[PDB]
């Protein structure tokens, strides 16, 4: 039976009244009937006598005064496990792809205790993803957290792709897509590369698009998490991707703000931290599975210190920077390896030879980028005989990073490439040392592996 | 302390009877009178965002639903409005007439004629707020939409069912680019609506002299809220646009929508939600106004064979739907910052800026290409363009790498001064005239000349000339060849053979 | 303080009570209403969060004083508005309303020393001519004023005391 | 009828019978004391109370007074009867000449003209200011704006237009003096009636002294007889003396009026406010309406939200600044910020427009320059960079010129410079033929000429 009545509806806020026995909990989930169509609320606040605040999970236009709503007693939670495999699905679990019932056996609420520091298992074992740069210069452990920093059009989105390809065709890893904020037009390219590289039946995606209320686009980040932690417990290895971190705290400033919240520090609503240490601390290695997890995050008009981008930065174990200038020359994938970094390249971890190659990188463009303007005034006939030569191995230190995807062959119509981090070193190594001197520089441009490089001068 | 509507005679009535009987759910009576917000007392049944019947003809939108009030705003004249008038709920949401017989006409948010030619010939009446369709109803954008602007077209292609903010201060051309991408479609086979909101009328008469000028009026609907109607007219104006231009998306045509200062429908919901009593959230916008833009743009979409067939039950198979919107916001002292520009940035596709100091410096259409993005790509070109814009994109990033010494040029070496020199004529080359469009093989022949260095030799002074000559001895000459990329825009050895030697012949033998 | 949020309901109390000719019932209806306000342990129930409908049948239970259509009516509209703290207020104004309307006036006469009640009789006769009203006088003694009198009458006030041409004099100096 | 229930600065509560509660914009009468105070109602509150402002000094209004119900709107004299007379916002006459003559009266609140009445003109109107129709020309029957902060020009640049258009011009005019000073009115006052041209000019004034309410509605009673001119057929111009008093009349009343604030204070109904007023002053097909409108820009702050939202409904905007005026160079235009819609080459032929964009591109450049001249001086620059900056210093003396309104300031008598006559000349400047010349031979001069012929004397 129901046994609330609504008595406010102002925007996205509807206000349920109920004797005051049966007064919901916070975060439970209330269903009421909008015309021929159900929709539900989440109870943000218990307030007065009776009375409840809720922010609807839908479409609020429509909604009567003294409808009947009916409470569910238990947080809106959703299916789980190897049922959810190849679907789409919004906020509340349903299918949004029309392939019809999921076929759950288990459900499990969105809002659960982090792990206690008791629980968590130091582990360094680092993620191969296949990416020359991120590999050499921003290696992650896994149940580490990686952040994708940048502007608009410089690759985010089509390096998480790839990622979830490589991961899911190369080691065979099951992952989660929450699709924060999700562009129709990029979740349907995703969808249809997903399948078209037949990697759809090892992800499970989570969409809560741009034209649906704040609640939708705040809870998706905890659907996808939830998932991610139905397989964590059978013992997997997932590796979570959160779209876009930025949306998720605009969402939540939405929210606070349609609540009547007292504002913050850019409009930001009081609770930006929690929120977000709420979702961060929920991914971790626990001695029974890990949650890795790949991020992309929009810095808003290059600043790096509004409060979002500047909040997510405490929880990143890696961070990698993406760069519009770099793109616009066309090396793709665009990371910038001179700002990009990470806290496990040190020789403890990845190795002196892993560390050394790194460093000799940085050191090697880091030199170039003091040589361009001497070049510039002076011109390159009076670089010494030392200079010459720092600044073609540079050129190609810097060509090589360039790799093509098997997610951009739409864009290109080049062949994807899959590169070891064992000839990622041998290749930057070799070339660093001078093993490849006699090589012209457009040898390395999109090459992938270093025996390709050989393979292709040939040609030129 | 402060009263809520409790007043001497309705507190009387309670006196009398407290359980008045459930007379009439369906009306109630006006209670408070200002600035276009009534509150009104009864209306037990009302429903967020019905339709409610005043005196007269006229309507208001239910938007709080509280505790003994409903908050309405009249969408017309309010003045007339008196306490203790008696008012009705209709059972429905604001519908719009829609179809094909408005193409050509002047409607307002309502889709009553304005311009005085008489009756409207629509094809019945669509529902203003509707939702999108879903993910699995898309399909990727892979056509191109042709604006004409060499800056444009070349680098940061439109496609059709994309969404493409053009953005930038004052008086830099942000309505000039769109009504000439809106008259290029003249002959294109993509249907144009341009919805100015909070223009003053004087300009929405001008602009559609200008589309009645060139053919371009005939192809496309105009919807008005100027600056003196109330505010939901102005705010629900880009909804009523959006309508329309689904009526030919959902039946397999194309569509391209042009809401004019985005950032002036913003305000006018701002007005509404503060006069509504509602939170006021950062720069006193209300919280949802990105949700409010968010459902807007999103219908823009390019939709499956398969959705138009469920949706014309049968009638069209094999075609697929599409809907093109370039929505204008204006950004103060070029803060992107702000509160509606950081949230529209975030929604679309992608952004043209358009940047005071180029469009003083001579450069027009003022584009600043080293910060606009299109996420679309190369997928939204013919592959010409797509070949020939490559090499433009590089161009200009070293040239741009470069700016900083063009105060030193002097000093620099021979082997960066051609790069200089080699940025700064491809950066003159991008320069247009107004409301002279550019076919893609005039595009692309431009371009091509100026890609294979054949600008290596022509003073800077002299690129327009050169341009303009270099196009109307193509046009004699070998008309054949343009007539073929206009067609096909192909790119083959043999399109690249018969264009070197066009630019061979013609560098020999004319003159600019 | 409710000053301002009791005047609609003392208003309507009043018009309704005209209609039917009980003033008198209902003022003493409303005293007994302010008066269950002022008990210790329902101030306590008045302040905690209980549902209107909850706290208003609460009330009424403690009121069989109240006719029950509409005593207790104006008990359920004023609780569902959350003002029945008013209570105390709406009784002053409905007495207000009440001595307008039937064009009463109570005086305060205030002197170092009781009057003759001649005195008394000429100053009624007199505000009877300055008021429209039948006056009432309350005589109270005071004996900083030390001579003359003091009349007050609403928010007007009669200086006629000495002690206040004592202060006019030392201001002029 | 009615009975005041609360007095808060201008604003003032009424409460009414339930039956009689007047409408909104209908006028109201109390008699405060030896006086007579027209409120104009606001807002229908709840309960028969209506809220309302007063077109004069609230002092001295006690609760409980009664108020009389007049139910009609204000309503101002117009038409051929209001010429050559001063007026109240109330539409009394405040010369000390007898009443005002008139047949007919209007109320204030009107709507726009349709959209299918407006009409459209290509038809240039020629000013004698070099700058002005230069780089913005304005056609007749359409607005243009004057923008600036405190002191720099618009007041001066408003009396030059009027001098050069309103003289020589055969229709009436009107004049509304917005929140501006008294002494400015008395002044014009005086040099119209002495020059005999008052028969013409129609006069409404609201000056700053006066409280909220007449600086709030006598812009509206100023348009009101414009349109009377406009719709007998006629085709009037149209000076307002400061539009922004009319917005900030709104925002000292607003948050009485019990309406949250904006964005730096402002109303939230701040671009209706405006957009209201603004949309009925236009041109028809039946008579047109010439205006020039000076909008103060507060704190020199050109994207505060009033000058901001006021560009859109302009056609030729002039924007005045005060690091120009600094420099001595009257008028203070910023060429690099004036703009007009009649700038195109099918408007004003491919000449004109090709000069005013060649000096815009001069300019800008000399603006790009001004870092590196300042930090690394001037000989650091090329040798041709050097020629850019000469010339752009010659151009910005050359826009200077004699007004014959200043001189009470200069002494040097004015000079009226054809169009004809300055697109030659900054073609001359431009094209290098005037390098020999000194800059100062430029300052202050009307014609080309002068200019060569003021550098015989240095
Ligand atoms: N490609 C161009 N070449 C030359 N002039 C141009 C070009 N595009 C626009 N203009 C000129 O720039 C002026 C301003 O253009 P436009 O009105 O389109 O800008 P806007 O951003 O819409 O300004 P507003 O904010 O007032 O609407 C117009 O007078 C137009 O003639
Ligand atoms: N590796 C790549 N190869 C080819 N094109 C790419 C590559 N990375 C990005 N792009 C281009 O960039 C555009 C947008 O990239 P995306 O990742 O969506 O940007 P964002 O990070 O802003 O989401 C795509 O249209 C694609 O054409
Ligand atoms: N054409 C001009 N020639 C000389 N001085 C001028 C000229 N225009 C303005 N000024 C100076 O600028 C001052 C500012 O006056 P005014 O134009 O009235 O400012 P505002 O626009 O605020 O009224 C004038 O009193 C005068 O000193
Ligand atoms: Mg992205
Ligand atoms: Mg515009
Ligand atoms: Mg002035």
């Amino acid at each position: 039976m129901a046994t609330g009545k609504i008595v406010q509806v102002i925007g996205a806020v509807v206000d349920v009244e109920f004797p005051q026995d049966a007064v919901p909990r916070v975060y439970d989930a209330l269903e009421v009937q909008n015309g021929n169509e159900r929709l539900v609320l989440e109870v943000q606040q218990q307030l007065g006598g009776g009375i409840v605040r809720t922010i609807a999970m839908g479409s609020s236009d429509g909604l009567r005064r003294g409808l009947d709503v009916k409470d569910l007693e238990h947080p809106i939670e959703v299916p789980v496990g190897k049922a959810t495999l190849g679907r789409i699905m919004n906020v509340l679990g349903e299918p949004v792809d029309m392939k019809g019932e999921i076929g759950e056996e288990e459900r499990w609420a969105i809002h659960r205790a982090a792990p206690s520091y008791e629980e968590l298992s130091n582990s360094q074992e680092l993620l191969e993803t296949g990416i020359k740069v991120i590999d050499l210069m921003a290696p992650f452990a896994k149940g580490g957290k990686v952040g994708l920093f940048g502007g608009a059009g410089v690759g985010k989105t089509v390096n998480m792709m790839e990622l979830i390809r490589n991961i899911a065709i190369e080691h065979s890893g099951y992952s989660v897509f929450a699709g924060v904020g999700e562009r129709t037009r990029e979740g349907n390219d995703f969808y249809h590369e997903m399948t078209d590289s037949n990697v759809i039946d090892k992800v499970s995606l989570v969409y809560g698009q741009m034209n649906e209320p704040p609640g939708n686009r705040l809870r998706v980040a905890l659907t996808g998490l939830t998932m991610a932690e139905k397989f964590r417990d059978e013992g997997r290895d997932v590796l979570l991707f959160v779209d876009n971190i930025y949306r998720y705290t605009l969402a939540g400033t939405e929210v606070s703000a349609l609540l009547g919240r007292m504002p913050s520090a850019v409009g930001y609503q009081p609770t930006l931290a929690e929120e977000m240490g709420v979702l961060q601390e929920r991914i971790t290695s626990t001695k029974t599975g890990s949650i890795t997890s790949v991020q992309a995050v929009y810095v808003p008009a290059d600043d790096l210190t509004d409060p979002s981008p500047a909040t997510t930065f405490a929880h990143l174990d890696a961070t990698v920077v993406l760069s519009r200038q770099i793109a616009s020359l066309g090396i793709y994938p665009a990371v910038d390896p001179l700002d990009s970094t990470s806290r496990q390249l040190d020789p403890l971890v990845v190795g002196q030879e892993h560390y050394d190659t790194a460093r000799g990188v940085q050191s090697i463009l880091q030199r170039y980028q003091e040589l361009k303007d001497i070049i510039a005034i002076l011109g390159m006939d009076e670089l010494s005989e030392e200079d010459k030569l720092v600044v073609a191995r540079a050129r190609k230190i810097q060509r090589f990073l360039s790799q093509p995807f098997f997610v951009a062959e739409v864009f290109t119509g080049s062949p994807g490439k899959y590169v070891s981090l064992k000839d990622t070193i041998r290749g930057f190594k070799g070339i660093m040392e001078g093993e490849y001197d006699h090589l012209p520089e457009q040898a390395f441009y999109m090459v992938g592996s270093i025996e390709e490089a050989v393979e292709k001068a040939k040609k030129l | 302390q402060l009263n809520s509507t409790e007043i001497s005679e309705l507190i009387k009535q309670r006196i009398a009877q407290f359980n008045v009987v459930s007379e009439a759910h369906n009306e109630g009576t006006i209670v408070s009178v200002s600035d276009g917000v009534i509150r009104i007392h009864g209306l037990a049944d009302c429903m967020q965002g019905e339709m409610i019947s005043l005196p007269g003809n006229r309507y208001a939108i239910a938007l709080n639903l509280e505790r003994d009030s409903v908050g309405a705003v009249v969408m017309g004249p309010y003045a007339d409005l008196a306490e203790g008038m008696k008012v009705k709920c209709t059972g429905r949401i604001l519908e719009v007439p829609v179809g094909r017989g408005l193409l050509g006409r002047v409607v307002n948010t309502l889709g009553a004629p304005i311009d005085g030619k008489g009756p409207l010939d629509h094809d019945g009446f669509s529902a203003v707020e509707a939702i999108a369709p879903g993910v699995i109803e898309r399909q990727s954008v892979d056509q191109p939409v042709q604006t004409g602007y060499k800056a444009v077209d070349s680098m940061i292609p439109i496609g059709r069912g994309q969404r493409e903010l053009i953005i930038g201060d004052r008086q830099t051309g942000k309505t000039a680019l769109a009504i000439d991408a809106i008259i290029n479609q003249r002959d294109s086979g993509i249907k144009c609506i341009y919805v100015a909101i909070g223009q003053k009328a004087s300009t929405i008469s001008n602009v559609v002299r200008k589309l009645e000028e060139h053919g371009a009026l005939a192809n496309t609907i105009v919807v008005v809220a100027t600056a003196s109607e109330s505010a939901a007219l102005q705010y629900l104006a880009p909804y009523a646009g959006c309508a329309m231009g689904e009526y030919f998306r959902d039946r397999g045509e194309d569509a391209l929508i042009i809401y004019d200062d985005l950032s002036k429908q913003a305000v006018a919901y701002r007005q509404i939600s503060l006069l509504l009593r509602r939170p006021p959230g950062r720069e006193a916008f209300p919280g949802d106004v990105f949700y409010l833009h968010s459902r807007l743009l999103e219908r823009a979409a390019r939709v499956n064979a398969e959705y138009v067939e469920a949706f014309t039950k049968g009638e069209v198979k094999g075609k697929t739907g599409s809907l093109t919107a370039l929505p204008i916001i204006e950004t103060q002292a070029g803060d992107v910052s702000a509160f509606v520009p950081t949230n529209v940035i975030s929604i679309t596709d992608g952004q043209i800026f358009l940047e005071t100091n180029l469009f003083n410096a001579g450069i027009r259409p003022a584009v600043n290409p080293g910060i606009s993005v299109s996420r679309v790509g190369g997928a939204a070109q013919t592959k010409i363009m797509k070949k020939l814009s490559g090499g433009i994109r590089t161009a200009l990033a070293q040239y741009r790498e470069l700016a900083a010494f063009s105060q030193f040029a002097s000093d620099l070496d021979d082997a960066t001064r051609k790069q200089l020199d080699h940025g700064q004529k491809v950066t003159e080359l991008l320069k247009q005239k107004q409301y002279a469009p550019m076919s893609v093989a005039q595009q692309s022949l431009v371009l091509f000349a100026a890609e294979r260095g054949y600008l290596a030799d022509v003073e800077l002074s002299k690129i327009g000339s050169f341009e303009a000559a270099l196009l109307a001895y193509v046009d004699r000459d070998h008309a054949p060849l343009m007539q073929e990329i206009n067609q096909t825009g192909g790119y083959n050895d043999e399109i690249e053979g018969k264009l070197k030697g066009i630019l061979d012949s013609f560098k020999a033998t004319q003159s600019w | 303080e409710f000053i301002t949020v009791a005047r609609p309901y003392a208003k309507a109390a009043f018009d309704f009570a005209v209609e039917h000719q009980s003033v008198e019932r209902w003022q003493d209806m409303l005293a007994f209403a302010a008066e269950v306000t002022k008990n210790e342990q329902m101030a306590e129930l008045l302040s905690g969060a209980l549902a209107p409908e909850t706290l208003a049948e609460s009330f009424i239970a403690v009121a069989g004083e109240q006719l029950d259509e509409n005593g207790q009516n104006l008990i359920r509209v004023m609780a569902e508005n959350g003002r029945l703290n008013a209570l105390p207020d709406v009784l002053e104004q409905f007495i207000h309303l009440r001595a307008v309307s039937e064009a009463t006036a109570e005086v305060d006469v205030i002197s170092a020393a009781a009057l003759s009640e001649q005195q008394l009789a000429k100053i009624s006769a007199a505000m009877e001519k300055r008021l429209s009203r039948k006056v009432k006088l309350n005589a109270k003694i005071d004996k900083s004023v030390m001579a003359g009198v003091i009349i007050r009458a609403g928010d007007m006030v009669i200086d006629g005391s000495v002690r206040g041409r004592l202060e006019r004099l030392a201001d002029v100096l």
